[PDB]
């Protein structure tokens, strides 16, 4: 259940919005890239 | 005050104990209606009817589940109105057991002004005086206030409201 109608599938891990397979790339790809990979260090990954 | 929506595990609980004539407390959350029931098929099966016409879809076998599961499976969907069961109940608990001219609206008005009780939770105060309707009708308006004022104690005693 997921506001009321059965569900199957990918939901966003923060709004739990049902998410389709073929949205994912334009939902997420930009982000992916950005936080993946060489990149500035993260302090939040490394103890701040 | 704060207007929060009528929870569906007491509105489910009012119309049990209402069907079975018993106090709201006398009725355990934990124990199965065919369990409640003891053995008398149609008193549940009047029970499901009721909760069929209040909420609309119901689980797959709601007489073996807990009234806490079915509770909270009627909640997901619940979108928070009096219903049409509560509607008829409310309306022959105020046109049987109130005095002439204490109508529905003329109660809402009262438990507003003395309580500062909005919509939602003045639907929660009728809920909670119909699972222990009086067995004769209070002839004097003072006695239909001084009953509506304990129910109102009742009911922020059960949610936890400070008055
Ligand atoms: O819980 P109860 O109200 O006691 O239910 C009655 C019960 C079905 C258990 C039974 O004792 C009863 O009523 N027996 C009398 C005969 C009867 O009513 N027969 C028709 C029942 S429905 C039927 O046969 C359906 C088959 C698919």
């Amino acid at each position: 259940n997921l506001k009321g109608r059965p569900y199957t599938g990918w939901v966003d891990s923060k709004t739990k919005e049902p998410v389709d397979d073929k949205d994912v790339k334009a939902k997420y790809e930009t982000s992916i890239l950005e936080h993946s990979g060489i990149r500035l260090i993260e302090p939040e990954l490394f103890n701040g | 005050i704060a207007d929060e929506p009528v929870k569906a595990s007491l509105l489910l609980h009012v119309l049990v104990a209402h069907k079975l004539k018993k106090s709201l407390d006398s009725i355990p959350m934990s124990k199965t209606i065919k369990d409640l029931v003891g053995g008398k098929s149609t008193v549940q099966n009047e029970i499901l009817g009721d909760l069929g016409k209040e909420f609309g879809t119901t689980p797959e076998k709601p007489e073996e589940t807990p009234l806490e599961e079915l509770a909270e499976t009627f909640q997901d969907t619940f979108s928070g109105a009096l219903g049409k069961q509560s509607s008829s109940l409310l309306s022959r608990l105020i046109s049987s057991k109130m005095p002439g001219g204490f109508t529905i609206t003329v109660a809402r008005k009262y438990l507003q002004t003395r309580w500062g009780l909005p919509s939602g939770r003045q639907d929660g105060v009728l809920l909670v005086a119909l699972s222990n309707e009086p067995a004769a009708r209070l002839g004097s308006e003072a006695d239909a206030k001084a009953f509506l004022d304990s129910m109102a104690q009742k009911y922020a005693s059960i949610v936890g409201v400070d008055l």
